[PDB]
């Protein structure tokens, strides 16, 4: 497989990136506090937004309004308006790093995930917390909405994968399934957007491969190869295709139903910590110690 | 005490 680089931009480390659902930009949340506002088609530095203490994890626009979210090792989860330039509030609440934020697709939700074991829900119209969901036992890494059923998936450094069923659309959240076998903690989750799979991502340097069914839940197979730990994955949206990033400087793809080799890209000298898709294009972004890259796959 | 910094 060949990768396409569209753009590079060159900075200290990035954590979190997102891409504009219309516009050719990416927000890139930085370990240094700052979060960029990228044009990647001219590879100009639109503006940039100072509003946390210490490194940003969590960045993502809304589909629709023109807000994004930022989640910080502050505990704060800021909501902006990017045409209006400005800060509307923070979500305070968390009680240790946020490691995630995103925004619900059709409600006026954002989730996100922390240090302090819980994964919390807010309606951002309102400004409150609508659900705060307990159950794992140390870090919360990552949790992330189903794209069309009332579930989440969460993973966490008590080396599990979990799925909650979140009910209350209209208690509010039960835990349906947690999955075991990783030997050790967990960083990061993903739902397919159509098949009833999960990928996740390991410190035990692998990516599980588990399935759904209404009742039961179970691993699949595990992609191996990686020598550090697996930061990020993502089920490849238009093609049968794993993708996975990690401290061992590589993107990793992978055949989703045989979980073999497909291609690995590597950097020199810069650890992975995040990939991602644009939500209507076949384009990725990569996060690292240098930087974030911007590409296509074949 | 505290994991998962960089």
């Amino acid at each position: 497989m060949a990768m396409l680089t569209k753009f590079e931009s060159r900075s200290s480390r990035a954590k979190g990136v997102a891409f504009h659902p219309t516009q050719p930009w990416i927000l890139t949340s930085l370990h240094n506090g700052r979060i960029q506002l990228w044009d990647y088609r001219m590879g100009t530095l639109l503006d940039r937004f100072d509003g946390h203490d210490g490194p940003v994890r969590g960045i993502a626009f809304h589909p629709t309004q023109p807000i994004f979210v930022s989640g910080g090792d502050d505990y704060k989860v800021n909501v902006w308006n990017y045409k209006s330039r400005k800060l509307l509030f923070s979500l305070c609440g968390h009680m240790d790093y946020v490691r995630v934020c995103t925004f619900h697709h059709e409600y006026p939700w954002i989730l996100s995930c922390s240090d302090d074991q819980t994964i919390r829900i807010w309606n951002w119209q309102s400004r409150n917390c609508i659900a705060i969901l307990t159950g794992h036992s140390h870090y919360v890494m990552c949790a992330a909405f189903h794209p069309s059923e009332d579930l989440i998936v969460s993973a966490s450094l008590d080396q599990t994968v979990r799925v909650w069923d979140i009910s209350g659309l209209r208690a509010d959240a039960i835990v349906k399934f947690v999955l075991e076998g990783h030997d050790r903690g967990v960083n990061w989750c993903a739902f397919h957007p159509t098949l009833p799979l999960i990928l996740s991502a390991g410190d035990d340097r692998l990516v599980k491969l588990w399935r759904m069914t209404a009742s039961k839940a179970w691993e699949v197979d595990t992609c191996r190869g990686h020598f550090n730990n697996v930061s990020c994955c993502l089920f490849h949206p238009h093609q049968e295709l794993i993708l996975s990033a990690s401290e061992d400087k590589t993107i990793r793809v992978w055949d989703l139903n045989r979980r073999t080799a497909v291609q690995t890209f590597r950097r020199a000298n810069d650890r992975f910590w995040f990939i991602t898709v644009h939500p209507k294009l076949n384009l990725f972004a990569a996060a690292h110690d240098s930087g974030v890259m911007v590409f296509k796959l074949e | 005490l505290k994991t998962k910094l960089l």
